[PDB]
């Protein structure tokens, strides 16, 4: 009846025990929110994204900062201000790539919304498996669970870079150091 | 349901596999509220266009008809060939197919049996039975999407730098 991270709060509802990184961390219940499109499958769908996105961000500035960067290509070690150097050379590699993203994006609320009305398909879902690393069951929840802990943490990562980058205007090791 | 082309997508419920060039690729649903052979008469005919296109713009720059207005590049041979006049017969003759046009899609829009995009042109065969049809024409709906993002990134990369047939 209690939720198992927060012995003091009550289980919330919506939250039983089937999405990856379940613990029953709801304190303010938004998992029960059911209105303007928003229910637990979308936070759902949205966590997933951010994950990949955050899991994406971060791994992007540790490698541009560790290894440098591709040639052809500005240095700096500041990621928040290297974009700039980057658009002021390259402007059509940035527009296309956010052609391609704004395009992916459409897609990827089509198919959130219509799984939700038609359900067929779990949040975050996009059949992206060219290797094959999930097929069989009884992995596939724990490369879940893997997927869901790295994501949640480089979310918090990559918004921490962010700030850094815009604050201290240096980069992330830079400020480690 | 579980469209070809988008996996994770549901089928777009009018494409079923009874078009050629069906991988079931609708996600914004415009077959849902609009005819699926005017959609179909539409890209085929944007397909031949762009085809002719893309084909007259790489030659142009390479080879000249005699005379000094054919003397300009495909970026600025437009203007030069509005002001001749050399467009306007284009338009003339485009215009009367286009009319045409407009009576043999009403034709087939309201029954007939004529199949989009076909205007029984075939000097040649080409295509003798069902199946040679049916993948020539998957061949040309290919090729004329091809060649529509082709002219697209020709018309995109000389506009940006104004170069010759490598346009990057
Ligand atoms: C420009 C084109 C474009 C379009 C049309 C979309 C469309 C969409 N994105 Mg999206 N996105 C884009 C570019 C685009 N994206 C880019 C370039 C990125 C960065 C790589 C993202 C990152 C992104 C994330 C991380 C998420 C989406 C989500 C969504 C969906 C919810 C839209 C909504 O209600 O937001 C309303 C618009 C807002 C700006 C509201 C957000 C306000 C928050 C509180 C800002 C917080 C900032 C703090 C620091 C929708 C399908 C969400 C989703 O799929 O949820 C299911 C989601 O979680 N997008
Ligand atoms: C959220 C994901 C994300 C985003 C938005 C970026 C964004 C960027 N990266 Mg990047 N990167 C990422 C993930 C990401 N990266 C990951 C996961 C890796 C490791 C594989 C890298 C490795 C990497 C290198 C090695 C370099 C960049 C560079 C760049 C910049 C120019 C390239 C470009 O337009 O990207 C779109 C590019 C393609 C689609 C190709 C741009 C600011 C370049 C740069 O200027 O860095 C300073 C560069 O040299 N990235
Ligand atoms: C810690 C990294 C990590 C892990 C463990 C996973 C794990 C998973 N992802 Mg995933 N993903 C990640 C990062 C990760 N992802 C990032 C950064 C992106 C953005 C590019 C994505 C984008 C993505 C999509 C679009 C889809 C998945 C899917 C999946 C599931 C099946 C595919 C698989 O076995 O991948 C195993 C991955 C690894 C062994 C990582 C090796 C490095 C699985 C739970 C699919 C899914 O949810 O199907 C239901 C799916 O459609 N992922
Ligand atoms: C993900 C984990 C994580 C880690 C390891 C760090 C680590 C660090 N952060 Mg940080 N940060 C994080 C998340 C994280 N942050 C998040 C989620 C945010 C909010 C978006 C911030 C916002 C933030 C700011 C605004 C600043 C740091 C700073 C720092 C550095 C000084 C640490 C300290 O105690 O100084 C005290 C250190 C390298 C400081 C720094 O760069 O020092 C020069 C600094 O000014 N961080
Ligand atoms: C979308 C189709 C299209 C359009 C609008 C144009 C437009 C233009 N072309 Mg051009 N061209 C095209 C296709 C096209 N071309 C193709 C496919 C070729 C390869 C044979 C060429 C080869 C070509 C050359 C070599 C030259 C031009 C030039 C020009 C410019 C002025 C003279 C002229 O009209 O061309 C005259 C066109 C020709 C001599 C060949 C056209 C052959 C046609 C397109 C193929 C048969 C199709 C058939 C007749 C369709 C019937 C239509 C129906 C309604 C009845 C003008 C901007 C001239 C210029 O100023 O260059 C900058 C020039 O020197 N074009
Ligand atoms: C790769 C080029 C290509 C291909 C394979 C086709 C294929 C086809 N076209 Mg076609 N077409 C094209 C370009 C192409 N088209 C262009 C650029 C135009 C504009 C002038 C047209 C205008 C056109 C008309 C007006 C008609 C066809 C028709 C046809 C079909 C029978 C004729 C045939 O076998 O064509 C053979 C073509 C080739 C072998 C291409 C090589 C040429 C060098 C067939 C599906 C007919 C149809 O709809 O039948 C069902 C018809 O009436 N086409
Ligand atoms: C049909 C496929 C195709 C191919 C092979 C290329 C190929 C190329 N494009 Mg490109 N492009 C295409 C379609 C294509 N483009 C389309 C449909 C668009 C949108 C209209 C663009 C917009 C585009 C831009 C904006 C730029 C390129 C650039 C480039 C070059 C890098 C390279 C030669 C770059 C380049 O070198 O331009 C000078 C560049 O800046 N492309
Ligand atoms: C930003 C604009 C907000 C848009 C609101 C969209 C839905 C939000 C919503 O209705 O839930 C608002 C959420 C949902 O609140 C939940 O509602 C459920 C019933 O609908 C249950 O009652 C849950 O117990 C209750 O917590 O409540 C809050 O987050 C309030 C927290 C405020 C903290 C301030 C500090
Ligand atoms: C209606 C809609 C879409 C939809 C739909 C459909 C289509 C109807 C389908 C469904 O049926 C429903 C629904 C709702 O899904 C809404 C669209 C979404 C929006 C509104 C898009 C917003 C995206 C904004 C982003 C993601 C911007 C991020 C900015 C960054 C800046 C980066 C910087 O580097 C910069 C530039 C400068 C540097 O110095 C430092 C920083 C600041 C870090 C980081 O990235
Ligand atoms: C949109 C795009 C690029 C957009 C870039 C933009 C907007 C950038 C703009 C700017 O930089 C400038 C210009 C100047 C700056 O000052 C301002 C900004 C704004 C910064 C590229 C698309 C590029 C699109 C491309 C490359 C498409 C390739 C398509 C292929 C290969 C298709 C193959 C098929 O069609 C066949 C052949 C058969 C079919 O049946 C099957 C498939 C497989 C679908």
């Amino acid at each position: 009846e209690r939720s198992k991270s927060l012995p003091f709060l009550m289980k919330p509802k919506n939250l039983d025990g089937s999405m990856a990184g379940d613990v029953g961390f709801d304190p303010l219940g938004l998992s029960e929110i059911n209105d303007v499109g928003v229910d637990l499958y979308w936070l759902r769908e949205a966590e997933l994204k951010h994950c990949r996105l955050g899991m994406m961000a971060a791994a992007g500035i540790l490698f541009v900062e560790i290894l440098g960067p591709a040639p052809g290509f500005p240095a700096g070690k500041s990621q928040m201000d290297v974009f700039w150097k980057v658009y002021a050379e390259k402007p059509s590699l940035i527009g296309a790539s956010l052609a391609a993203i704004a395009i992916l994006e459409v897609i990827s609320g089509v198919a959130t919304t219509q799984g939700r009305q038609n359900g067929d398909r779990a949040p975050g879902d996009y059949n992206f498996d060219p290797l094959g690393f999930g097929k069989d069951p009884a992995k596939f929840k724990d490369l879940q669970l893997k997927e869901v802990k790295n994501g949640r943490l480089a979310m918090i990562a990559a918004a921490g870079m962010i700030l850094q980058g815009v604050s201290t205007h240096q980069g992330a090791l830079e400020n480690l150091s | 349901e579980k469209s070809k082309a988008v996996p994770f997508l549901p089928r777009p419920a009018a494409l079923d596999g009874s078009v050629v060039g069906d991988v079931g690729f609708d996600p914004v649903g415009f077959t849902s509220w609009l005819p699926l052979s005017y959609l179909q008469e539409a890209e085929i005919k944007h397909c031949r266009i762009a085809m002719l296109a893309t084909l007259g713009w790489i030659v142009a720059d390479f080879v000249h008809l005699p005379g000094a207005v054919h003397e300009v590049s495909s970026l600025a041979a437009h203007d030069v060939a509005v002001k001749s006049g050399a467009l306007a017969q284009i338009l003339i003759w485009t215009s009367i197919a286009e009319a045409i046009s407009v009576i043999a899609i009403s034709q087939m829009l309201e029954g007939s049996g004529r199949q989009p995009g076909d205007f029984k042109f075939d000097p040649l065969n080409f295509a003798k039975d069902e199946k040679s049809l049916k993948k020539m024409q998957l061949s040309e709906l290919k090729n004329g999407r091809l060649a529509m993002l082709a002219f697209s990134g020709i018309v995109t990369q000389a506009a940006l730098t104004g170069h010759a047939f490598p346009y990057m």
